[PDB]
């Protein structure tokens, strides 16, 4: 111990200091390199405060006695299939109008009076309470004369600024996360009435939206109905034209995404009617891939995840068809509910139309790109429509849509995408409309050749 | 009484393992209900292992911990290999695994939702290791007061997850548990590796020396303080994983990088302010658990001639294990710079669990041949022949699985068998190894200014 003491002295102590001097230089070097790597590393953008309806699809439910079953229709029964609705990974239920509406009369139609035929507020409170735990927020339609020739009253329902206003306060007290009105062409100068109600709803809380609707396909009418307010998710007949032409389904989408550019929109074929009222059968798979990938929020009626066809199954009312839950869910003249059509006859098939909807909704409601990734669409073959959904550092995407009759090649002449999102030569396939292509095999975009009426969906995370 | 002993031990088992392992377990389990039973099984197996070690230490009474528990039950030959394997595999990898998570959770506040570059994490990890070792080497008192404060911050690091994880159970947020025992395939080929994560969380009872001279009323409060304090820890970890599972679904738990940060940002509003600072303070307390824990092993081993005489000396003043850290430091750098946490943990747990299942298997030998020698505590012969035959079956099966990170561990352990030529050899070639041994001894104890303990 003492021999060590004498040995810590001139000549070999000079070494001792230098050792921890080099050690401290090395440690400060490690720390400085760390902070430089912190500085050099790209700082990502901020998440733009997504609401609940910004995350997943909505789900309109028009006729309860047709969504539930003849005679069995009531508000309580919605608890039975609320797990089915949460299986689709939806985030809303446009449910209604379930208020008291005798007929065609303004003084005999109250919004604040729940319709007894669906069940009173005893079932409604339970509806909300059991909807909250599955994160399936409820939205109620207030179209007052929803049982007459015209959706809005005839002479003048001026009391909408009174009655609907009291509704937008009372029911927001109850806990309904948004509302909706339909055929806002009849609502005389709706742009100010919608202004009042949107002011009420957003000012009440920003986690409370307001959807509208109209039967117009002219963008000028839609823009003039989006006159001042731009947080209103107007669902219109803009796409109601069957279209599918190489430019209509291209030009309409671009031009509407060119009016406000990025402002959040709502994507739906119609305000109330099903997909199949307009779409031929072979495009039912096709459009569901488009609507889930376009920027905005998709809106689906009941049975648009399985394609309720009024042509295959007769007897169905044209406005409100009957949902098929099982092998006897049709109570009228039976014999046409063969397992192909039903829900359970499609929950098992991996290639079923319901399964496609489930995969698409899972991807849409989960991965950060589809929620809020920017949108760029580039030129391609005459019957195509390709685009990309890219965010800051999250996964990319790519979708190809053949709207023609003859199998075409991709013809990807992109040549203008930002260098942050420029296409690679092989992209990881994820799914397809018409199955058969191996889902997971990176496909080549120079030899990318389509089949008629086929979609695609690919992935490429190059520091994306 | 046993009250303080329960606190003493429970301050060791709890740690960063509850933040590092969950995703690892779920990875190679494929389910949620099948993952929450792995945690329970590893909890009961840790109970069995600690309860066996308590008997090993109570029937030998040669103080020194794990090393002495193998020195004479088998012979010096496995004992030297135990020290070799620990100081070449276990302690470096364990430190680098705790600190690879500390470095992540200390950079999480700055990279709020970004992809932290893999090298920044390693650089911050190495800086943290260097800070911890300078703290342990410059002074001791401030390495114990800080350890107490960090134990408190370690308890808080899990009470800050359990409480928000049960406040939503009382609400009724049970949705991820519906198909509990169902998920991916995850065959038996990936069950041992999940076992490794499961038993890594319940770490600390290894280096937990027990004394019959000080502990009040022995044969009473040594097992009655491990039975009723590993059950508490098992319950705590089960509830913590349940809290993780109620919020985070299995899939986004799998794709995540740190679990506590996701749980915080999905529950709390002040998430970055508290959670990836208390988890970091708990990981810092865990890596601070290298405080003399390894140096006592040097002191015990070097006495009967296994480690060099250098490695068991203390500073002239500022008395610290200075030579015991400049040997654990470069190895830790090599591990954390040339390895991955999913591949360092296999490397760690193969060599740990092999030489623990070969240790507790000694009990089944000491009870049969040479029996009835000062046996105050007496476990029934159901726990050793259920812990030995589980370590030596989740390890022997961990070579059919992942042989490129456990195969190297097995090679290094086997290298200990030749490495017994350092201990015994016909001649050390005075000029060619003895001269360098003496010169390095001189230089190493003259540079560090360290002296023998009291010899
Ligand atoms: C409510 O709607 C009106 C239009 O109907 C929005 O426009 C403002 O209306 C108030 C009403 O007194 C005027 O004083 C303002 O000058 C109008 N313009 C602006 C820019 O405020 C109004 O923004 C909407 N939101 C509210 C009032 O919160
Ligand atoms: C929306 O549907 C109506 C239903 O016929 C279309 O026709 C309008 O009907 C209302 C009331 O029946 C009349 O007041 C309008 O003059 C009708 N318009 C036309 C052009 O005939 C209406 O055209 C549809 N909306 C659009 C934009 O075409
Ligand atoms: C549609 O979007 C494009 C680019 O996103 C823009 O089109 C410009 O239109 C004006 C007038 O028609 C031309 O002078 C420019 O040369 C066009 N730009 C390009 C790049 O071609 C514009 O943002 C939108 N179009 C309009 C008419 O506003
Ligand atoms: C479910 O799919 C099968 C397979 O296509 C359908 O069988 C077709 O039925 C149509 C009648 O609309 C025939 O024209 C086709 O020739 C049939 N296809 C084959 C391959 O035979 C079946 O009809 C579908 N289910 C229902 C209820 O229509």
């Amino acid at each position: 111990e003492e021999l060590l003491k004498v040995a810590g002295s001139p000549g070999w102590v000079r070494t001792r200091w230098a050792l921890l001097l080099l050690f401290w230089l090395g440690w400060l070097g490690m720390l400085a390199g760390a902070v430089v790597i912190i500085v050099r590393a790209p700082r990502c953008r901020e998440l733009p405060a997504q609401k609940w309806w910004h995350t997943g699809a909505l789900y309109r439910i028009g006729d309860l006695q047709a969504f539930q079953g003849h005679g069995a229709g009531n508000l309580a029964g919605l608890k039975g299939r609320l797990d089915y609705l949460s299986s689709l990974k939806v985030k809303g239920l446009v449910l209604g109008p379930i208020h008291k509406n005798q007929k065609d009369d303004v003084a005999q139609t109250d919004l604040l009076q729940i319709d007894p035929n669906f069940g009173s507020k005893e079932d409604f409170d339970s509806l909300l309470q059991s909807a909250k735990k599955k994160s399936i927020r409820v939205i109620l339609d207030l179209t007052p004369n929803y049982r007459g020739e015209n959706s809005w009253f005839s002479t003048q329902v001026d009391t909408v600024a009174t009655k609907v206003k009291d509704a937008l306060e009372f029911w927001l007290q109850a806990g309904v996360d948004g509302f909706q009105v339909r055929d806002i062409e009849n609502l005389k100068d709706a742009s100010s009435f919608l202004a009042e109600w949107q002011n009420i709803t957003k000012g009440f809380s920003e986690d409370r939206l307001l959807i509208a609707g109209t039967n117009s396909s002219d963008l000028q009418q839609i823009l003039s109905l989006l006159e001042s307010n731009k947080d209103l998710l107007l669902t219109s007949s803009y796409l109601s034209d069957s279209g599918s032409t190489g430019e209509h389904t291209k030009s309409l989408v671009t031009q509407y995404l060119n009016a406000t550019g990025n402002r959040w929109c709502s994507w739906s074929l119609s305000q109330a009617r099903l997909l199949t009222s307009f779409l031929p059968a072979q495009l039912l798979r096709l459009y569901q891939l488009m609507l889930f990938t376009l920027p905005g929020t998709p809106v689906f009626s009941y049975g648009d995840e399985i394609g309720l066809d009024a042509a295959a199954l007769p007897g169905q009312p044209m406005e409100a068809p009957v949902m098929l839950w099982d092998e006897s869910s049709f109570p009228d003249i039976p014999g046409a509910v063969s397992a192909n059509m039903t829900v359970k006859g499609q929950s098992e098939d991996p290639g079923s139309l319901l399964s496609l909807f489930r995969r698409l909704s899972d991807q849409r409601s989960k991965e950060r790109s589809l929620l809020h990734g920017d949108f760029h669409a580039f030129s391609a073959g005459p019957g195509l429509f390709s685009y990309i959904r890219h965010w800051d550092q999250n996964e990319r995407f790519l979708v190809v849509l053949n709207f023609g009759d003859v199998g075409l090649s991709a013809g990807l002449q992109a040549s203008d995408l930002p260098a942050s999102a420029s296409l690679p030569a092989k992209a990881d396939l994820l799914l397809s409309t018409q199955p058969g292509r191996e889902e997971g095999s990176p496909l080549e975009l120079e030899r990318l050749k389509l089949e008629p009426h086929e979609g695609l969906l690919l992935r490429f995370p190059y520091a994306a | 009484t046993l009250l303080r002993g329960v606190s003493i031990i429970i301050g060791t088992i709890i740690g960063a393992g509850i933040f590092i392992s969950p995703k690892g377990v779920l990875q190679n389990t494929g389910s949620v209900g099948m993952s929450l039973t792995i945690w329970t099984v590893c909890g009961v197996l840790s109970l069995f292992g600690a309860l066996s070690y308590a008997e090993l230490g109570t029937t030998i009474k040669k103080s020194g911990g794990h090393y002495t528990y193998i020195l004479e039950v088998f012979g010096p030959l496995p004992a030297f290999v135990r020290v070799w394997v620990e100081l070449l595999i276990i302690r470096p990898a364990a430190t680098a695994v705790i600190s690879l998570a500390f470095g992540r959770y200390i950079l999480e506040p700055f990279f709020i939702q970004c992809e932290i570059p893999e090298l920044a994490i390693k650089l911050i990890t190495a800086v943290g290791i260097t800070v911890v070792m300078v703290l342990n080497s410059m002074s001791v008192s401030w390495s114990a007061r800080i350890q107490i404060f960090l134990t408190f911050c370690k308890l808080t690091a899990i009470l800050i997850i359990i409480v928000p994880g049960v406040m939503q159970l009382i609400k009724g947020q049970t949705q991820n548990f519906k198909d509990a025992f169902s998920g991916r395939d995850s065959s038996i080929t990936r069950l041992p590796l999940a076992f490794y994560y499961g038993m890594y969380a319940y770490a600390g009872w290894f280096y937990l020396n027990f004394v019959t001279e000080e502990v009040e009323n022995p044969e009473k409060t040594i097992p009655l303080a491990i039975c009723i304090s590993m059950a508490i820890v098992t319950i705590g970890y089960v509830l913590t994983n349940v809290a993780y599972f109620t919020t985070i679904n299995a899939e986004e738990l799998l794709l995540s990088n740190a679990v506590a940060v996701t749980f915080s940002e999905r529950l709390l509003g002040n998430f970055s302010l508290a959670v990836p600072i208390f988890v970091a303070l708990s990981c810092f307390g865990s890596m601070n658990g290298g405080v003399f824990a390894v140096s006592r092993l040097f002191y015990v081993a070097s006495r009967e001639g296994h480690l060099p005489e250098i490695l068991s000396m203390i500073h002239v003043r500022k008395h610290t294990p200075l030579p015991a850290v400049i040997v654990l430091h470069p190895l830790t750098m090599i591990m954390l710079f040339s390895g991955d946490l999913d591949s360092l943990l296999n490397f760690l747990s193969f060599a740990r669990w092999l030489f623990i299942g070969l240790a507790v298997a000694g009990l089944i030998y000491l009870r049969y041949k040479c029996p009835d020698m000062h046996r105050p505590f007496k476990v029934p012969l159901f726990i050793p022949a259920l812990f030995s035959f589980t370590c030596l079956f989740m390890v022997a099966l961990s070579l059919y699985s992942d042989p490129f990170s456990t195969g190297i561990g097995f090679v290094i352990t086997l290298t200990g068998v030749p490495a017994y030529y350092l201990f015994i050899i016909w001649d050390k070639k005075p000029r060619w190894f003895r001269i360098m041994s003496e010169k390095i001894t001189r230089t190493l104890q003259i540079i560090l200014e360290v002296v023998p303990e009291e010899d």
